[PDB]
């Protein structure tokens, strides 16, 4: 009743790169498994699909000559290699399989995976540059600039007030690097009042930061 | 010893079959010679279920079965009684209680061929676990779901029949080997395979 | 279906020759090809040999250590170096490409050659 | 290296009129094997393969069957289309070898 | 199959109103092989109903199903909460096989957008590289946005970033945020900024700031 898949991946421009997706609670041999793809709000795309028992692949006419679907009956595992990469591939790779009980199957795809985000682009490593807004009772919040491997978290003073918070996604910079905003309001009708402080913590990387606002 | 039992023409066969369309040829009205099969030759397995290989020049039955075809290496003990696997399931089921033997030989000089052998398939993808000596040549396409399959292979619709890919450079785990199985029966009959 | 051939030459004492045979109206990634050449007459020889993804080359005997054969999927076309060729090796090489026999959905591979090239005149003199 | 030896060398026969081919193989290459046909001053092409198959377009007339040492290529009326020379080919192993070649003629 | 479309793009309306999805193809395909998904934010697609009009075991009641020849659809017969996602198509029954474009339903509220908050610089963007420059809009539904090409003195109308957050779970609105910042430290005539954003009502909030120097 499951499918899990591997860790996430930052692979570099023309390289390649195999993900995997274990079945686990069915009878993995008599199946089939397609792969998808989707990136961050865009549709999915399909990729191709492999028979569990016989071995046959079909590919999309784009991905033909660059994915390999691959097999291994033992241990229930099946994988899917891409060639070539190009800084469009950056998405979430998906893997599903019907859910098959002896020789009888299911008439459609209803085990899914868990997801897999690959990144690919130039650059290793950079922890994030954080500056302090001003008001002009209004709103308020922190800034972030240039980290590189994309997961980060926001929280302010410690975890409390849960007011008005709003974290916008991250953008892909020109460069290569990336860059949120966390604002929240002051609706206490006041500028002299609770001691609120932003927080930042990246995990690729030994950086923390607390900055303060205010004026 | 005037008459004798013709071996050759089981053993020294050029077409040899395949495991899922097997061949059986009846053997009566001889006199067989088992010292040519058990004392010689370069057979690698040489299992007598049953009854053992000495002494079976003494026994004598009415009826002699020969079933010959070719299977991959790893896949010669599953031909015995009981035993569960793909070939002992939808290819050639032995029955529990049995009498007779099971020979088999390395023929990769013969079976193998640059880039692929195309013949020598075997079935995969059916319904029921078969029965003992019985065979099944049907094509037809392996409905696996609720939806009907007509005619037109998709998605939960597949062709039953896989293609052993035979080539000189395998492993020994995947060579070709040549299989032939005797099944000595005595049905309420006078006998006409007495040996010497 | 139809394959070109370039690369003949007027003297070869010992040179080094280039030949070239492009791919056209089929998918090229997808099957494997051949060289062959026929002496000035006399009967039909084979020389060398492509695998379909590249990895495996196989020569014949009085080839190896002096021909190398290579593949491009980019462009649909593959070559056949030539290196220290004698005054014994004139002929005409042709490109061809193998039969594959598909039984139950998988190919087999080296079966024959059914699509052929034109000829390339290649003559080595002094 | 398998060698393989092909018989007659040169024959000769017109309009309705059936010839036979014979090749032969020093070991047992089993139903792998090859004809083809190759006129003065073109390229070949093949006709048989599978050693009893035939090529889809090539027309009904040829027949060939065999397996293992002996094989053979049988036309069934000669028409004044089919003066050329034929070979053999065994696909067992490598290195691929081919056999002498027959040139038929027009009586 | 090769091409599928999804009609309408988007549908919004309150809680409790009948919503008929239509996913109309291309030459034809066969029943039973059509099946559609649901997928919620940060989340793996589901399986609804998979046979054109058999139902999955996990959904509950009110999610029925038609098809024909070249006419799919799907009717949620009431948008009760925890039912606003994008759905999907798919045919698997003629190779390569195709998704639709997914229609994203949301839900009617009303606009508050109070103003868009220019604040450009610290102290630090000549003791740093690039000059960098921020607005913010908040609190409204629908997403029609706008940012006019002169902006300032310096026009750089390629600048402009713009990232959209989702709806809130029991105030549904959004809100979004502007940067446009050109060059570095080395800035001479291109100090100020001042964003233009029309939006719903109260038209154009012009906003002030000071030189640069
Ligand atoms: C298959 O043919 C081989 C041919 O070699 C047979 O083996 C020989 O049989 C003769 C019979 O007198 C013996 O003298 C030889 O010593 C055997 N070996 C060799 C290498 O020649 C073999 O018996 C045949 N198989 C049968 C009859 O089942």
């Amino acid at each position: 009743m499951q499918l899990v898949q591997s860790g996430p991946e930052v692979k570099k421009p023309g390289t390649s790169v195999k993900v995997s997706c274990k079945a686990s609670g069915f009878t993995f041999t008599s199946s089939a498994v397609q792969w998808v793809r989707q990136a961050r709000g865009q549709r999915l795309e399909w990729i191709g699909w492999i028979v569990v028992g016989s071995g046959n692949t079909n590919y999309a006419q784009k991905f033909q000559e660059r994915v390999t679907i691959t097999r291994d009956m033992s241990t229930s595992t099946a994988y899917m290699e891409l060639s070539s990469l190009r800084s469009e591939d950056t998405a979430v790779y998906y893997c599903a399989a019907p859910y098959c009980s002896g020789g009888s199957c299911f008439d459609g795809f209803d085990i899914w995976g868990q997801g897999t985000m690959v990144t690919v682009s130039s650059a290793s490593t950079k922890g994030p540059s954080v500056f302090p807004l001003a008001p002009s009772t209004a709103a308020l919040g922190c800034l972030v600039k240039d980290y590189f491997p994309e997961p980060v978290t926001v929280s302010w003073n410690s975890g409390a007030l849960t007011s008005g918070v709003h974290t916008f996604p991250a953008v892909l910079q020109s460069s290569g690097l990336y860059s949120l905003s966390s604002v929240v309001t002051v609706p206490s009708s006041s500028l002299g009042t609770q001691t609120y402080i932003c927080n930042v913590n990246h995990k690729p990387s030994n950086t923390k930061v607390d900055k303060k606002v205010e004026p | 010893i005037t008459n004798l039992c013709p071996f050759g023409e089981v053993f020294n066969a050029t077409r040899f079959a395949s495991v899922y369309a097997w061949n059986r040829k009846r053997i009566s009205n001889c006199v067989a010679d088992y010292s040519v099969l058990y004392n010689s030759a370069s057979f690698s397995t040489f299992k007598c279920y049953g009854v053992s290989p000495t002494k079976l020049n003494d026994l004598c039955f009415t009826n002699v079965y020969a079933d010959s075809f070719v299977i991959r290496g790893d896949e010669v003990r599953q031909i015995a009684p009981g035993q569960t696997g793909k070939i002992a399931d939808y290819n050639y089921k032995l029955p529990d209680d049995f009498t007779g033997c099971v020979i088999a030989w390395n023929s990769n000089n013969l079976d193998s061929k640059v880039g692929g052998n195309y013949n020598y398939l075997y079935r995969l993808f059916r319904k029921s676990n078969l029965k003992p000596f019985e065979r099944d040549i049907s094509t037809e396409i392996y409905q696996a779901g609720s939806t009907p399959c007509n005619g037109v292979e998709g998605f939960n619709c597949y062709f039953p029949l896989q293609s052993y890919g035979f080539q000189p450079t395998n492993g020994v785990g995947y060579q070709p080997y040549r299989v032939v199985v005797l099944s000595f029966e005595l049905l309420h009959a006078p006998a006409t395979v007495c040996g010497p | 279906v139809q394959l070109v051939e370039s690369g003949g030459g007027v003297v070869q004492p010992g040179r080094s020759l280039r030949l070239s045979c492009a791919a056209s109206g089929f998918t090229f990634s997808s099957y494997a090809f051949h060289w062959v050449r026929q002496a000035p007459g006399k009967g039909l020889e084979w020389v060398a040999v492509i695998s379909y993804d590249g990895s495996n080359q196989y020569y014949a005997d009085s080839v190896k250590g002096r021909f190398t054969i290579s593949r491009d999927n980019s462009k649909n076309t593959l070559y056949l170096q030539m290196n220290s060729l004698r005054a014994d090796d004139t002929a005409v090489y042709y490109c061809a490409r193998d039969l594959a026999i598909a039984v139950a959905g998988t190919w087999h591979y080296y079966n024959g050659m059914d699509v052929w090239g034109q000829g390339t005149t290649v003559t080595v003199s002094s | 290296d398998i060698q393989m030896t092909q018989s007659p060398s040169s024959v000769s026969a017109s309009v309705g009129d059936r010839v036979i081919i014979t090749c032969r193989a020093s070991q047992g290459i089993s139903s792998w094997l090859a004809w083809y046909q190759q006129k003065p001053g073109k390229a070949p092409k093949v006709l048989i393969y599978d050693a009893s198959s035939l090529q889809s377009g090539v027309p009904s007339r040829f027949s060939g069957s065999g397996y293992g040492t002996d094989f053979t290529l049988t036309i069934s009326s000669l028409q004044p289309e089919d003066s050329a020379t034929y070979y053999c080919q065994q696909a067992k192993s490598f290195p691929i070898t081919f056999g002498q070649g027959t040139r038929l003629e027009i009586k | 199959e090769i091409v599928l479309t999804q009609s309408p793009g988007t549908l919004s309306l309150s809680p409790g109103e009948r919503a008929t999805l239509s996913c109309r193809a291309s030459q034809s395909v066969s029943s039973s092989y059509l099946a559609w998904y649901q997928q919620k934010p940060g989340q793996a697609p589901r399986l609804l109903i998979y046979g054109a009009s058999s139902r999955a075991t996990g959904f509950p009641d009110r999610f029925s199903g038609s098809g024909s020849g070249t006419d799919f659809t799907l009717t949620i017969s009431r948008l009760e909460p925890e039912d606003f996602a994008v759905y999907y198509c798919q045919q698997y029954g003629n190779s390569p096989w195709t998704f639709g474009q997914g229609t994203k339903v949301e839900i009617r509220r009303t606009v508050a957008a109070p103003s868009v908050f220019i604040f450009p610089p610290s102290d630090e963007q000549l003791k740093s590289g690039t000059a960098s420059v921020v607005c913010l809009l908040n609190n409204f539904y629908p997403r029609e946005a706008k940012v006019q090409w002169k902006v300032d003195n310096a026009l750089q109308s390629g600048n402009s970033q713009e990232s959209v957050t989702e709806q809130d779970s029991k105030d549904s609105t959004y809100s979004l945020s502007s940067t446009l910042t050109l060059s570095k430290a080395d800035y001479e005539k291109h100090k100020v900024y001042a964003c233009e954003v029309t939006h719903q009502g109260l038209s154009s909030p012009v906003t002030k700031s000071f030189n640069r120097g």
